[PDB]
C-alpha cells in the first residue's frame, strides 16, 4: 500500500483521509447525550433535531486524550464505515500507512499508550507521528496558495520556520530550526475555542437569558458572526453602533440553525414571530481577549507576550530569521482581520531593523495542515524517517516514543 | 530650501550613563544618555548628548510621552502623552496624540518662499534669547 | 491653538542659515569667525566615506544582487548577516554626509 | 464633568505612588468616584476648594469652573458633550497674532498699525 | 477670587496632605466572621491570581455537571492544597459499558473487523491499556511521569520574564465603554453611563 | 595662543590649594607642555574642558576661548 493515512487528532475535530484526496473527511471527536438518555455517535450530533440541553463528553481532556477506548472507538467508526463517508474504506490495514499528529507537549506514558493501541490492534505496518509544527516546513515542497502579510509594511523544506498553531484546546507558538522544534522556546497559551465560547456565553448570560446550558448554539454563533477589531477596540467601539449583527434564534419546531442578518441586507424580508438577540459589543469584544486579557479581567499575559518571550529564549542569529517566516494555523486564525491585526501588533513590538512577515493560508488552515501533512508523505525523507513494525517489536514500547517521537531527546 | 532630519516617537525607556572618570574638568557630570523612541512603523535606540538631554529634562518628559527632537537645531519638543496610556488614569490634565507614523528617522526638505522685507523685519526684530 | 496648527512642515527655521546674523556681534568676534572658518573639518567626512564605499562595493558586486533582496533574506544563514551589514553601512555613509 | 463634592480625598507623596487621591462629584441622577491624575490634584491643591459646592471640571481644558454652591441643583449625568461657540470679528483675530498678547491691544487701543502681511 | 492670604493652623495643617468631607441611614457592616477574624489577622496579589484562574477555569469547562470536578484538577495543577484554596474561593460519568454498547450499535451498521487474538504479554498490556476509565489526575499521581517531566511539561513552558508588554486597557464591566470610566463607591467597580450603574446596583454588586 | 589640548591635569585633595596642574598643547608642528596658574586654574574651570578640544587663549587678558 503505497499511500498512506492521514489522520489528525484534535480535540474539537479529528481530521481523517487517504494520501490521495485533496480533502481530509471532517468527524467531531466527542460523545454527546441528550438529557432524556439517548447517546449519538459525534458524526451524528449535528442530525438530532434538538440542540437545548446536550451533555458532551469527549475522550480528549485539557492535556491529551487519556481515554484510549472512547477514541479507539471513534476510530473505528471513522475508519471502519465504507458507506459513512463516499469512495473511502479499509478492509483490514495490515499493509497501509499511517501518520498521526500529537500534542508536541503529551505524556509519556499516553504516548506508549498510543503506540501499543496503533502499532499492535491496527497492525499498521509502519507509522509516524509528529506535531503540526513539524510539518509546517515542508510547505515549500508543493507550490499552493498562501496569503502573505507585511507587517512593516503600511532539500525541499526550509530550516527556519516559526509556527503559531491556535487550536479548540488551546494555542502553541512552536519555533522549528533545521525541521525540529526547540523545545525551550515553546511557549503555551491558555486562550482558545472553549474560553471564547464560555465567555460568550457569560456575557450572554448577563445581557440576556442564560445560554449556558447551549453549547452548540453559542459555538455556531461565535462560528458565524465573530470578528476581530482591524484597528483597536477603541476605533471598533465608536463604531459598534454603526456595526451591528442580529441574530434569529433557531426554533426546534422550524429551523435547526439559525441565520445571521445584516440590518443594511434587506435580502431577508421574510417575517417570523421569533425573537431576536442584538449583537454590537460582545462581537469585537470576544477576539479581542487575546491580545488584551484586561477584558476579560484573566491575568494571562497575552499572546504578543509569549511571542516575544519565545523570541527571547532563541539565539540572537536566529531571532531575526524565525520573524520573516510565519505560518499560522488552526481555527482561531480563520476569523477575520485576525492576521493583519497580530502581525501589526507583534510589528509595533518589534525593532525597525527587523522585518516581520506573516503568511497565512488561503481558506481554512486546518484543511490546509491537513494538505501539507498529505504532501509530507510524498516526501523521499519519509521514507528515512518511517519506523517499520518489525523495529517497534524488537525494540521495547518505551523506546520508539522516548527516542524518536518523543520530545525529550531533542531537548 | 533645507534639508530636516528628525526623529520622533514615544519614549520607552531613557537612562543616562555617567563616568567614573573625574577628568578633573568636572566634578560630576554624564558621557551620553540613550533614549529608546517607538513608533507604529518600528523602534530604535538614540544615544545622545548631555545638553540635548537637558533639554528633555527642561521639557519635564516621562516614559510614555511623545517627544519630537531634531538634529538640526538640536531642539526637543514634547507633542504630549501616548493615546494608549489614557485609560490609565480617571481624570486628566495632559492631552493625548496617537503615536506618530514612520519608521523613526525622517528625511523632508522645506521648500518655503519668503520675501526680502520679511527677513529684513525678521532680522530687525530677534526672537532669541531668554533675557529678562 | 487654531493657528499653532502644524507650520514646521512648510516652516523654515531661517536661524539655522544664518539670515539672523545681527545677533552675531555679542558673544563673537572677528579672527575667531575668520580662523574658525578657515580651519573647516571639510574634506575629512569625504575621506572617511570614501574608505568604506569600498568595503560597500566589495559587497555589493559580489553578493549585492541577492543580498538586499527579500527572497534570498528570507532563510539564509550567511546572507541575512551580509544584508544587515550593508544596509548598516549604508546609513553610515549618508549620515556622515548629513 | 460637573457636579456637588462631597467627599474629596488627597495624599502626600508615598514610594508606593506619586499622589493618591478620590474626588465623589455626586448629581442627582448618577453618583460616582474618580481617581486624580497628579497634576489634576494639583489643580485642586492649587485653588482651595472646599467639601459641598458644585463646581465644573474641565478635562480636556485642565482648568476648574465652580458655578456655586450646594444655590443650584444637579441637573443630570457627570459628562456630557457640549460644543462652544465663539463669535469672533476680524480685526480681533489680527490684534492676537501681530502680538505677543494681543488681546490686551484690543482693550487698550495701543494696537498701532498692524502690518499688512499678517491681514 | 484666589485669596492671597489663607488662615493656618501650625499643628493641624499639614503641607502633606489636604483633606475635605461634608428611612435611617447606617453604615454597611459586614456580620461574617471569617471576614472580621480575616481583618484582624492579616504585580497582581496571589488571591487575585488564583481567583483568575478558577474563574478561568469555571469559563473554560464546557458542561455544569463538570463545573464542580474542575477546581480539584486547577488545584492539582498549582499544586498548592486543594481543600484549602477551594473552601477560600468560590468559583463563580463520561464513560459506561452500557453507553459502549449502544456506541456499538451505532456504528454496528457498516463495519469491516477481522477478528483475531493469540495470548500474549502484549495481549495483556494491550487489554489493560484499551480499558482505562482513568482521569488525568490519575495519570499526574502515577509515578511513570519523572518530576523534571512534569514540570518542564507545565511549569517550564509558560512566559517566565514578560508579564505584560502591550498597555492595559480599562473599560466599562457592563458595556465596556472607555470614553467614561466612573468607579463605584463600594466595589470600586468602573461604570460608564447612568443606565448601566443603575443595571449594576441590582445583580453585579455584592459588596453593597 | 590657539592649539590642541592633549591632557589636563588638576590636583585637587592629594594635597591641595592650586597644585599646579599642567596641560599638553598639541599643534601639527609643534607641541609643548604649559605649566597653569592658581587664576588659571581659578579660569579654566570656567568653560569647562575634558582636553580632546581645540581651545585658543589670549596672551595679554588670559582669555579662554572654545573654537
Ligand atoms: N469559520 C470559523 N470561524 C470562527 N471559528 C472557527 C471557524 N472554523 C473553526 N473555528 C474554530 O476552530 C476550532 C477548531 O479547531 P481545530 O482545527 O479543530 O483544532 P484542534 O486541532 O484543537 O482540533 C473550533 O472550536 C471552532 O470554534
Ligand atoms: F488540539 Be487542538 F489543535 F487545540
Ligand atoms: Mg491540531
Ligand atoms: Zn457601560
Ligand atoms: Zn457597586
Amino acid at each position: 500500500e503505497t499511500p498512506p493515512i492521514v489522520i489528525d487528532n484534535g480535540s474539537y475535530e479529528i481530521k481523517f483521509g487517504p494520501s490521495t484526496n485533496k480533502k481530509p473527511f471532517r468527524a467531531l471527536n466527542a460523545l454527546a447525550k441528550d438529557k432524556f438518555g439517548t447517546s449519538y455517535l459525534s458524526n451524528h450530533i449535528k442530525n438530532i433535531k434538538d440542540i437545548s440541553s446536550i451533555t458532551f463528553r469527549r475522550p480528549h481532556e485539557l492535556g491529551q486524550l487519556t481515554l484510549w477506548e472512547l477514541e479507539s472507538c471513534i476510530w473505528d467508526y471513522c475508519l471502519f464505515n465504507p458507506s459513512e463517508f463516499d469512495g473511502f474504506d479499509l478492509k483490514e490495514g495490515k499493509g497501509h500507512h499511517l501518520v498521526a499528529s500529537e500534542s508536541c507537549m503529551t505524556l509519556p506514558e499516553l504516548s506508549k499508550h498510543a503506540d501499543q493501541v496503533i502499532f499492535e490492534e491496527y497492525e499498521f505496518d509502519s507509522l509516524f507521528k509528529s506535531p503540526v509544527a513539524v510539518f509546517v516546513p515542508f510547505t515549500k515542497s508543493y507550490k499552493g496558495e498562501m496569503r502573505t502579510i507585511s507587517g512593516k509594511d503600511e532539500s525541499d523544506y526550509h530550516d527556519f520556520q516559526l509556527v503559531i498553531d491556535s487550536g479548540f484546546n488551546c494555542t502553541w507558538i512552536i519555533p522549528v530550526l533545521k525541521g525540529i522544534p526547540y523545545y525551550k522556546a515553546v511557549k503555551k497559551l491558555d486562550i482558545g475555542g472553549r474560553f471564547l465560547t464560555g465567555l460568550l456565553k457569560e456575557t450572554l448570560s448577563f445581557r440576556h437569558y442564560n445560554m449556558m446550558d447551549e453549547t452548540i448554539l453559542v459555538n455556531n454563533i461565535k462560528e458565524q458572526c465573530l470578528f476581530v477589531s482591524p484597528v483597536s477596540y477603541f476605533d471598533s467601539f465608536k463604531t459598534k453602533d454603526k456595526h451591528a449583527l442580529e441574530y434569529v434564534l433557531p426554533d426546534f419546531q422550524t429551523s435547526f440553525l439559525g441565520y445571521v442578518r445584516n440590518p443594511r441586507k434587506e435580502n431577508v424580508p421574510l417575517p417570523e414571530d421569533a425573537q431576536i438577540i442584538t449583537l454590537t459589543d460582545e462581537l469585537f469584544t470576544i477576539p479581542e481577549t487575546f491580545f488584551h486579557p484586561e477584558i476579560s479581567q484573566i491575568t494571562k499575559p497575552g499572546i504578543v507576550e509569549a511571542i516575544l518571550e519565545s523570541l527571547s529564549m532563541l539565539p540572537e542569529i536566529v531571532r531575526p530569521l524565525m520573524v520573516g517566516n510565519i505560518v499560522c494555523t488552526g481555527g482561531n486564525f480563520n476569523l477575520p482581520n485576525f492576521a493583519q491585526r497580530l502581525a501589526a501588533e507583534l510589528q509595533r513590538q518589534l525593532p525597525t531593523d527587523w522585518t516581520c512577515h506573516v503568511s497565512v493560508p488561503e481558506g481554512d488552515c486546518a484543511l490546509f495542515g491537513w494538505e501539507v501533512m498529505s504532501q509530507f508523505a510524498k516526501t523521499d525523507s519519509y521514507r528515512k524517517a518511517r519506523v517499520t513494525r518489525e523495529e517497534y517489536y524488537e525494540h521495547g514500547p518505551d523506546w520508539c516514543t522516548k527516542h524518536r517521537f518523543g520530545y525529550q531527546n531533542w531537548i | 530650501k533645507e534639508t530636516k532630519e528628525v526623529y520622533e516617537g514615544e519614549v520607552t525607556e531613557l537612562t543616562p550613563e555617567d563616568a567614573e572618570n573625574p577628568l578633573g574638568g568636572y566634578g560630576k557630570t554624564i558621557s551620553h544618555v540613550i533614549v529608546g523612541l517607538k513608533s507604529a512603523k518600528g523602534t530604535k535606540t538614540l544615544r545622545l548628548d548631555p545638553t540635548i538631554y537637558e533639554s528633555i529634562q527642561r521639557e519635564k518628559v516621562s516614559i510614555g510621552d511623545v517627544i519630537y527632537i531634531e538634529a538640526n537645531t538640536g531642539a526637543v519638543k514634547r507633542v504630549g502623552r501616548s493615546d494608549a496610556y489614557a485609560t490609565e488614569f480617571d481624570l486628566e490634565t495632559e492631552e493625548y496624540v496617537p503615536l506618530p507614523k514612520g519608521e523613526v528617522h525622517k528625511k523632508k526638505e522645506i521648500v518655503q518662499d519668503v520675501t526680502l522685507h520679511d527677513l529684513d523685519v525678521a532680522n530687525a526684530r530677534p526672537q532669541g534669547g531668554q533675557d529678562v | 491653538k487654531l493657528f499653532k496648527k502644524n507650520n514646521q512642515v512648510n516652516r523654515v527655521d531661517l536661524d539655522f542659515l544664518n539670515l539672523v546674523f545681527t545677533l552675531n556681534d555679542k558673544d563673537l568676534t572677528s579672527y575667531h569667525a575668520e580662523e574658525i572658518s578657515k580651519l573647516t573639518c571639510v574634506k575629512n567626512f569625504v575621506e572617511e566615506v570614501n574608505k568604506l564605499r569600498e568595503t560597500n562595493k566589495q559587497l555589493q558586486e559580489e553578493f549585492g544582487e541577492a543580498s538586499f533582496l527579500n527572497f534570498q533574506d528570507a532563510n539564509q544563514y550567511f546572507k541575512y548577516s551580509n544584508k544587515q551589514k550593508l544596509e548598516g553601512t549604508v546609513d553610515m555613509l549618508n549620515f556622515l554626509k548629513m | 464633568i460637573e457636579g456637588e463634592v462631597v467627599e474629596i480625598q488627597i495624599d502626600r507623596s508615598i514610594t508606593g505612588g506619586h499622589k493618591q487621591g478620590k474626588l465623589t462629584i455626586k448629581t442627582t441622577d448618577m453618583e460616582t468616584i474618580y481617581e486624580l491624575g497628579n497634576k489634576m490634584i494639583d489643580g485642586l491643591t492649587k485653588e482651595k476648594v472646599l467639601a459641598g459646592d458644585v463646581i465644573s471640571i474641565d478635562k480636556a481644558s485642565g482648568k476648574i469652573t465652580k458655578l456655586g454652591r450646594s444655590v443650584q441643583c444637579p441637573e443630570g449625568e457627570l459628562q456630557k458633550r457640549k460644543t462652544v461657540v465663539h463669535t469672533v470679528s476680524l480685526h480681533e483675530i489680527d490684534v492676537i497674532n501681530s502680538r505677543t498678547q494681543g488681546f490686551l491691544a484690543l482693550f487698550t487701543g495701543d494696537t498701532g498699525e498692524i502690518r499688512s502681511e499678517v491681514r | 477670587m484666589k485669596a492671597l492670604v489663607e488662615e493656618i493652623d501650625k499643628k493641624t495643617y499639614n503641607p502633606d496632605i489636604y483633606f475635605t468631607s461634608l428611612s435611617r441611614p447606617v453604615k454597611r457592616i459586614n456580620y461574617s466572621l471569617a471576614d472580621l477574624e480575616a481583618r484582624l489577622y492579616t504585580r497582581y496579589t496571589q488571591q487575585e491570581i488564583l481567583q483568575s484562574d478558577r474563574r478561568f477555569m469555571e469559563l473554560n469547562t464546557e458542561n455544569f455537571s463538570d463545573l464542580p470536578n474542575v477546581p480539584t484538577l486547577l488545584s492539582d495543577l498549582t499544586g498548592v492544597p486543594r481543600d484549602r484554596i477551594e473552601s477560600t474561593t468560590k468559583p463563580i460519568w463520561v464513560l459506561k459499558p452500557e453507553t459502549l454498547r449502544e456506541i456499538q450499535l451505532s456504528y454496528k451498521s457498516t463495519k469491516l473487523p477481522k477478528p483475531k487474538r493469540k495470548n500474549t504479554n502484549r495481549i495483556v498490556a494491550l487489554k489493560k491499556v484499551l480499558s482505562s476509565k482513568r482521569n488525568l489526575h490519575s495519570f499526574l499521581d502515577s509515578a511513570l511521569l519523572n518530576l523534571m517531566d512534569k514540570n518542564v511539561i507545565y511549569h517550564n513552558v509558560y512566559n517566565k520574564r514578560y508579564f505584560k508588554v502591550l498597555p492595559l486597557i480599562t473599560t466599562c464591566s457592563i458595556c465596556g465603554g472607555y470614553d467614561s470610566i466612573s468607579s463605584c463607591v463600594n466595589c470600586g467597580n468602573k461604570i460608564c453611563s447612568v443606565s448601566c450603574f443603575k443595571l449594576h446596583n441590582e445583580t453585579r454588586c455584592r459588596n453593597r
